[PDB]
């Protein structure tokens, strides 16, 4: 039982910092993923971070552009969207993955989906 | 009754049978029903973060290649026939070490049914991983799962279900762990996606609640008794330097031995547990009791009376806050 | 079936139960060892572990083939179909042939019939040890292998290269913690049993123990405990309870150190070098308490109608203990 | 050639002369090593070269007069005696690099079968005189399924020479004597089974190991005697010396039996600790008696002589009993 | 005597023999007689709640397919023939780890009889679960069972009985556990019902009585000696503050080390044992002895004489009540 | 869909198939692609200098002998078919003990593709050697590798590559070691030359950073508290010989027990670690505190005040230098 | 050797509390079962409780109606029969099951049977 609230999207022309605040049984769900769904297109993997250790992985599109990290005190994850592009225009969602729930990349493996900030540039 | 007739029927079933091909190969997935009868949970290890389970694991499916007519019985066959049949490639994704019992024979069953339903049973002992959150230890509740999956067949080829729904797993009442009570068990079904495709998954989980009693007796009570012992100093004359300093040292050092011993029974976690917080509180009390004497000693060359009341009262406050937060 | 026919022809009319040249010339097997990792040495169990590439070479004319390719590198399944030497380790307590993802066996057939057969083995072997000079001691752990069933009249073992170069232990392979591999000596011998007389090939690994751990784990606490006991000499004789506690705790501490030293060390009848050091230090610590007892006993007689005993003890005790250290270390480090 | 002919038609499931007289099986042992002699587990580990010799007329060949040296591959083809170790907790074969077995077939049909096996053998040990005790361990060999009417065992003549027990070097024990015994009156449930047993007597070495065991106990008694020479005025000094000897002795007794968790029997080491505990406890009581009456210096003077003499006297009795 | 004749007879027996089908398949159940010869009980573990048994396990049944005529002998066959025969699918339901001994051969026997009776013997070592009630430990009596059952064949197909009734199990007198005496053994026969049907069960149980002697020496006597030591304080002058406080501390702390050490040898049970009750009583005595001095110390700046009598007498009462309740 | 058709096709593939010969025997090397999915790192042992890894190990190659036409599917076959196929002779050169999981079946997959591509998957647990540099322990960073090589085939016959390059290894984020964080992983490919020839090598390495937190609590903090305790002596009157000597002894001896205990948890390395340096510093402080009293004691029959300031200040300097050098 | 005495049955129109008091070797028989036998019909499983842990199971008919629990102090088990129905008219029996004595549901697995309170509504 995890609740995710994300904020800090909006519209810009640029560096941005999406944030994702978790609460509840985060122990059972050690991984947080960032997805993004463009209008029409399928929901697409952006990156993921382990709560413990901060082991990080990125999709190629955003590799060496976006940076994820977290702070366990607040139970918060942030997608630091630097060097934005007009391809980066989607509803960015946050989601939690169970320990044994499969590959990072596949949104069907994730159980608890944030609301989803729309971001246009 | 006619054994030559039964032998003929079974020989015909296995003639040209290809173990390499699943039932309905190339067609809709084979539905495999699974039910578990729990025999025991032998051990739960915090240091290794695992548990050991013994169960009777049974698989139900239909193989139309094995359908037989003219015999209104279910055929129980010698377990060695299993080597001539297709069976599912079921594995336990979070298992560490498992085996099928082998005395006096392999603990395995095969029962055929006239419609081609195959009943395949195994008696398995598994040591399975269980990551534990020890932040509230030993007032903690753990979730230990067993993850059941098809190794190589995707959901295009095989599907799992809990046969009987919520009654598919029996014997949870048999589990008798001294240190834990089983609060609840749950059965889940889902599909898990990997690079090689989507695979069927069944998950069995238990909620384990640690029994406090052992810890009260083993760690909590000695710490309380050492802390009370430390207070005896305040009723001794301030000229009794050897006596009062001895009380301070022995209680302080005993609290260190208790702390270090305890954490050698547990994994090398980097965070502070509930029990650590208690022992650290008790250490501070007994250390301050010795420092109180140093202060008395420091000026003599009323404070004791004030110590006689404030220290036990503060320890009561400390205990109240602690046990409310965690219980 | 360009090569399938060749392999079938070789295996046709081939009996793996008969050694090459059966009933005639002695079969010569060339063996060389590549040590991938020299594992830890267990002093308590008197055994050592090692992972090696055990290579064996012999000539089998029955497998001579005429083909375009000079060397046939075949799968390890071919090993069971052909004859292989029955080499076993005489001093091996427990050995494992690795089977991960495949049987770790190499099998190559040359056109001359020469066969190269290498297997990856983890060997635990007996290493008798004389711990008289422990921890300043060195041991030579042997490794003896030979044919279990074929005597010297039927099969002999020779090192593939020269005896010096046949066993190769790279410096990177050293997994030792408290030992240093000085070098290896290679030799062969013959033994006689009821079954027959067999060729035995022996490899001796010369290990020199590093005393850095034992210096700080045992020697330093023992030395400091003796120094701690001698502090009581400078304490005034009037402080009887204070000096008494000095003697008691140091004696108890030496008892704990003596037990801990023999904890990991295997139990032997003879006395190790470290045992003598502990025993002498135990005498010095105990004599310190005896010295205070003499001071207390003699001062009561003086009181009943600033101590000479303490003044001599403050000098004689450090000198005698210092003299013992010079004698103890020189004698053992010279060996 | 003829090797395949011998296997052709060979009946593996039947002993030579199934309906006839029992098969004589010569038995020889070569004890390579003895190790892991644990008193807590009451077991020892032994590695032996078991040699079995018997005659099988089905394998008699007359084409050549030379013995056939065969490897472990041919073992599975032939009938073998079902010899098992009666008192073996666990045992296994050495299969590196191959199975350590050999079959040597003679033209008359005599078969030599040798196997290298390592077995953990249970050995009941009497710890009454521990550590000054001698233990006798046995190695029982017997046919599991064939009674005296089918298989009969006997020690081979070569057994007296290649036993190899003299060459063994044990860390803590010494093989004082060994004996090979034959028992034809086992009479198991199935029937009468001849049993061959090897008896060897182990004597625990007396040296620094025994000295280290008794060293802390004796020193604690000696440390208690120091309080006698200390003046009775220093009450905390003598009391602290008295208590530490008693408490350390108590911990020693607890730690002494910790190494043997299940040794419920009485050991001579345990008896010595009790004697040491009495002396160290009496010394503290001696001062308490003197301190209570000083609200006498003669008590200390007697204690300086009675306690060393009494401890010497009881030690003589103790060591005489356990020799 | 004629080995070709015996070979022919046995070959004929096994020609067309189907290992998959039990004797009298489709007919009345096959009666399987079982007898056990106990070799040893190697170990009993409180921490793991199990015991290790070595036994000769023998099964008796009739297989009319193996009947032979014209040979007035019982045929003892090489143990490898067992792989070509049907054997019962017997298992030990409460076993944790078991194996058939394998040196120098598999410790297995097959004896055939002219009427088709098959005698099948195995030498087995089993570690089997035994839940222990440690409330009276170490003055406890335990019941450890071995549960023998058919894995896959129901009572429609197979039946078990103790061959010889109460004499089916021999060698109970051989069991030599230092810490236990075997009081009694019992043999039971019943049917056990599961979801898959009714199965035959045989149960062998033993009653184990713990020998007190080790515990008297290891735990009880040190605790008594520490408690007596605590009383020495009452004969010391009240001005000897260092001496009397030292006695109080050392005895109190020694009793804590004894307690905590003891419970590290045992499983983490949440309830209080008999030995725990004794140690808690002894702790209270020695703690009160120190508190007695604090009280004397408290007022000096008769009580000792009254302590010299009341404390030993109360300890005698405590011991009397304890040892009567539990012995 | 037609199972007889699929059976015919597969039978034809395996008819006359020689497992002894690699694909393209005598021709260019077979390219074998490898990808790893990490399941867990169960344990890291300093004493044994090794770690235990569980992974899904998959091998990709083309065998033109297994190419099939007229079926537009990938055939997932029962894992027992692997025994009839050639597979690479891959091994882990630095492994100590490894096994393929076997419940309920061998955790093995075979997937064939129409072009003759074979996908071979195994679930493996391996204990692999990792030589550690403990000079900075417990503030150390370790490099633990897994070395993957062909046992018998040279680079003339077989070649390895990371399938997907830097994405060939997944699941590094799953690794949850309490005592370590995974900083980085790297994939390397090279050829390794031996006397028998040049062999293909793949290397997977991880950088592990030890978490300090456990060590702060277990060793560093007790040592700090003992050192502070030693300073209490300087506030006691110099006539309190028993009290001040007791403080000196107890702190000195406690620091010895801490030292010796610690090094019994670690391998018998001959060099000094970071933690050893700290404990040796703390020992010197507490030893000098006792020697300070001996000096005071020596002359009495100002120094204390000077000790009250210089000792805590020097300990602060010691800590500053230490933690700057190593952090 | 277990003795079971049950009480608190009787006739009502409603909440009821059957109780089942055990005495003797309850350690060997960790499970207590409630059965009920209607006139004519077979003896029927109602529910079962482990003494240690209170792991509970119910037949479907009485699931979310009846509730079992125990107190180890008194060695007592109670069937709290709430929301009664005219189908719930039977001789309710208490019984003890051995540790290894098979499935909960099958009355032949149980050894020590209480007297049996008749309950009619
Ligand atoms: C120990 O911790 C584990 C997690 O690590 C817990 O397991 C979770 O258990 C909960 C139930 O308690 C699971 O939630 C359920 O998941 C089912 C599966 O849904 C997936 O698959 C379907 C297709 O089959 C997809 O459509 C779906 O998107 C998911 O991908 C759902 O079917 C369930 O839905 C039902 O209940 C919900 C309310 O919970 C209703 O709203 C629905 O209408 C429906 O009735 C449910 O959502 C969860 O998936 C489990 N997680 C994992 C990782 O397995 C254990 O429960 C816990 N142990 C204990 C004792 O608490
Ligand atoms: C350790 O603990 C276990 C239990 O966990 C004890 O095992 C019990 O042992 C007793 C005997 O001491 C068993 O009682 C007997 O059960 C037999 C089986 O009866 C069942 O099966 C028959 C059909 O075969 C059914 O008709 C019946 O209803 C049962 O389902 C009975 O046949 C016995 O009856 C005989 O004795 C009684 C008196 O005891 C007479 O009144 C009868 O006429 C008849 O002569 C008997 O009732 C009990 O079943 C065992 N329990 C289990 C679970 O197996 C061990 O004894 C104990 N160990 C020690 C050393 O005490
Ligand atoms: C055959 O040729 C190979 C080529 O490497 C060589 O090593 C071997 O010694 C030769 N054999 C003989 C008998 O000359
Ligand atoms: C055959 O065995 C018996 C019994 O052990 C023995 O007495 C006899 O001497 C043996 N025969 C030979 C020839 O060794
Ligand atoms: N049962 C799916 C195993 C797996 C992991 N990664 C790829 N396949
Ligand atoms: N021998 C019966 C095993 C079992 C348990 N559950 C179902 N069957």
């Amino acid at each position: 039982q995890v609740q995710l609230v994300e904020s800090g999207g909006g519209l810009v022309q640029g560096s941005l910092r999406l944030s994702c605040a978790a609460s509840g049984h985060t122990f059972n769900y050690p991984i947080m993923g960032w997805f993004r769904q463009a209008p029409g297109k399928e929901r697409e993997f952006v990156g993921a971070i382990s709560w413990s250790g901060g082991s990080t992985s990125y999709a190629d599109s955003v590799k060496d552009r976006f940076t994820i990290s977290r702070d366990n005190a607040k139970n918060t994850v942030y997608l630091e969207m630097n060097n934005l592009k007009p391809e980066d225009t989607a509803v960015y969602y946050c989601a939690a993955k169970g320990r044994y729930s499969g590959g990072l990349y596949y949104p069907t493996n994730y159980d608890y989906w944030g609301q989803g900030t729309q971001v246009t540039v | 009754g006619n054994m030559s007739f039964v032998k003929e029927t079974v020989d015909k079933l296995l003639k040209g049978y290809d173990i390499r091909l699943r039932p309905d190969f190339g067609g809709p997935p084979v539905c495999v029903g699974m039910n578990i009868d729990i025999a025991s949970i032998d051990m739960v290890s915090e240091v290794n973060m695992d548990y050991t389970l013994t169960m009777y694991f049974q698989q139900y499916w239909r193989d139309k290649r094995l359908a037989y007519s003219g015999i209104p019985l279910n055929l129980t066959l010698d377990n060695r026939v299993a080597d001539q049949l297709w069976v599912p490639d079921t594995y336990f994704l979070n298992d560490k070490k498992s085996f099928v019992h082998g005395v006096t024979v392999k603990n395995r069953m095969i029962r055929l049914h006239p419609d081609g339903t195959v009943l395949y049973g195994l008696r398995i002992t598994t040591t399975a991983a269980c990551m534990m959150d020890l932040r509230r230890y030993p007032l903690d509740e753990q979730n230990c799962t067993l993850e059941i999956e098809s190794y190589g067949y995707t959901t295009d080829d095989i599907e799992f279900y809990w046969r009987g729904g919520d009654k598919a797993v029996t014997g949870v009442e048999r589990i008798e762990l001294p240190q834990f009570s089983i609060v609840e068990h749950r059965l889940v079904s889902r599909n898990v996606v990997f690079a090689t495709g989507a695979y069927p998954r069944l998950s069995l989980s238990f909620r384990l609640k640690r029994n406090i009693g052992y810890f009260i007796l083993q760690t909590y009570m000695p710490s309380i008794l050492i802390t009370i012992l430390s207070w005896v100093s305040f009723w001794i004359n301030y000229d009794a330097s050897a006596a009062r300093v001895a009380l301070g040292i022995t209680t302080v050092l005993t609290m260190t031995t208790i702390n270090t011993h305890l954490r050698e029974t547990l994994p090398k976690i980097p965070y502070v547990k509930a029990i650590d917080m208690y022992l650290m509180g008790c250490f501070v009390f007994v250390f301050l009791a010795l420092l109180e004497y140093a202060f008395v000693n420091y000026i003599f060359f009323a404070i004791d009376r004030w110590s006689r009341i404030v220290f036990p009262f503060t320890f009561s406050l400390f205990n109240l806050v602690y046990w409310l937060y965690y219980v | 079936e360009n090569f399938t026919r060749i392999l079938d022809s070789l295996l046709d009319g081939y009996d793996n139960r008969l050694r090459p040249g059966f009933g005639g010339p002695v079969t010569e097997v060339k063996t060389d060892i590549y040590v991938t990792s020299f594992g830890p040495v267990s002093d308590v169990e008197m055994e050592y572990t090692m992972d090696v590439f055990f290579r064996q070479t012999w000539i089998d004319k029955r497998l001579k083939y005429d083909g375009p390719i000079e060397i046939l590198r075949l799968n390890n399944m071919m090993v069971t179909k052909v004859w292989t030497p029955d080499t076993f380790f005489r001093n091996g307590k427990k050995s494992v042939s690795h089977n991960m993802t495949a049987p770790n066996k190499l099998f190559r057939i040359m056109r001359n019939g020469t066969i190269l057969y290498t297997m990856r083995l983890t060997i635990s072997a007996e290493c008798p040890m004389r711990l008289v000079d422990f921890p300043m001691d060195g041991h030579a752990c042997p490794l003896k292998f030979g044919s279990y069933a074929y005597p010297k009249s039927e099969m002999i073992y020779t090192w593939t290269k020269g005896p010096e170069k046949s066993v190769e232990v790279p410096k990177e392979s050293s997994s030792l913690v408290q030992y240093d591999l000085i070098g290896q000596t290679v030799s062969s011998e013959t033994i006689k049993s009821i079954t027959g007389e067999y060729i035995v090939m022996t490899v001796y690994f010369h290990l020199r123990r590093k005393m850095g751990y034992f210096m700080i784990q045992t020697y330093i606490p023992c030395i400091m405990t003796v120094i701690l006991s001698q502090v009581s000499f400078w304490i005034n004789k009037e402080s009887v309870p204070a000096r008494t506690v000095f003697g008691i705790t140091t004696v108890l501490t030496m008892t704990t150190l003596s037990i801990s030293a023999r904890h990991s060390l295997p139990k032997v009848s003879y006395a190790t070098a470290m045992d003598w050091f502990i025993a002498v230090c135990f005498a010095f610590v105990f004599s310190a308490l005896i010295e205070f007892a003499a001071v207390n006993y003699f001062t009561n007689i003086q009181m009943e109608k600033t101590s000479k005993i303490d003044k001599y003890a403050r000098i004689l005790f450090p000198v005698t203990f210092g003299a013992f250290n010079m004698v103890y270390w020189v004698v053992y480090l010279s060996k | 050639p003829n090797l395949d002919g011998l296997i052709a038609g060979y009946a593996r499931n039947f002993r030579p002369g199934i309906g006839g007289p029992p098969v004589n099986v010569a038995l020889a042992l070569e004890v390579a090593s003895i190790d892991h002699i644990s008193e807590a587990n009451m077991e020892y580990t032994m590695t032996v070269f078991l040699h079995q010799s018997w005659r099988d007329s089905r394998l008699s060949y007359n084409h050549t007069n030379e013995t056939l040296g065969l490897d472990s591959r041919f073992v599975d083809k032939l009938w073998l005696p079902d010899t098992f170790i009666v008192n073996a907790k666990s045992a296994w074969f050495h299969d590196v690099t191959v199975e350590n077995k050999l079959i040597r077939l003679q033209p008359d049909g005599v078969i030599l079968y040798s196997i290298r096996i390592t077995s953990t053998v249970a050995c009941d040990m009497d710890l009454a005189k521990y550590p000054m005790d001698e233990q006798e361990c046995m190695l029982d060999l017997e046919s599991y399924g064939y009674s005296s009417e089918d298989i009969v065992y006997y020690w081979s003549e070569s057994q007296e020479h290649i036993h190899g027990l003299d060459k063994l070097q044990l860390a803590q024990f010494t093989i004082t004597s060994y004996r090979f015994t034959t028992e034809l009156m086992n009479f198991k449930s199935a029937g009468q089974f001849p049993r061959l047993s090897l008896h060897f007597h182990l004597r625990r070495n007396r040296g620094v190991y025994i000295i280290q065991s008794y060293m802390p106990s004796v020193l604690l008694v000696a440390m208690s005697w120091v309080s006698f020479w200390i003046s009775q005025a220093a009450v905390p000094a003598r009391v602290s010396l008295g208590i530490t000897t008693v408490l350390t002795m108590t911990t020693l007794m607890v730690s002494a039996r910790s190494s043997l968790p299940r040794a419920s029997a009485i050991k001579a080491l345990d008896v010595y600790f009790w004697i040491c505990y009495v002396f160290v406890f009496a010394a503290l009581v001696e001062y308490a008696f003197a301190h209570f009456n000083a609200d006498a210096d003669t008590i200390d003077i007697y204690a300086r002589a009675v306690f060393p003499a009494a401890f010497a006297a009881v030690n003589v009795i103790y060591w005489a009993a356990y020799a």
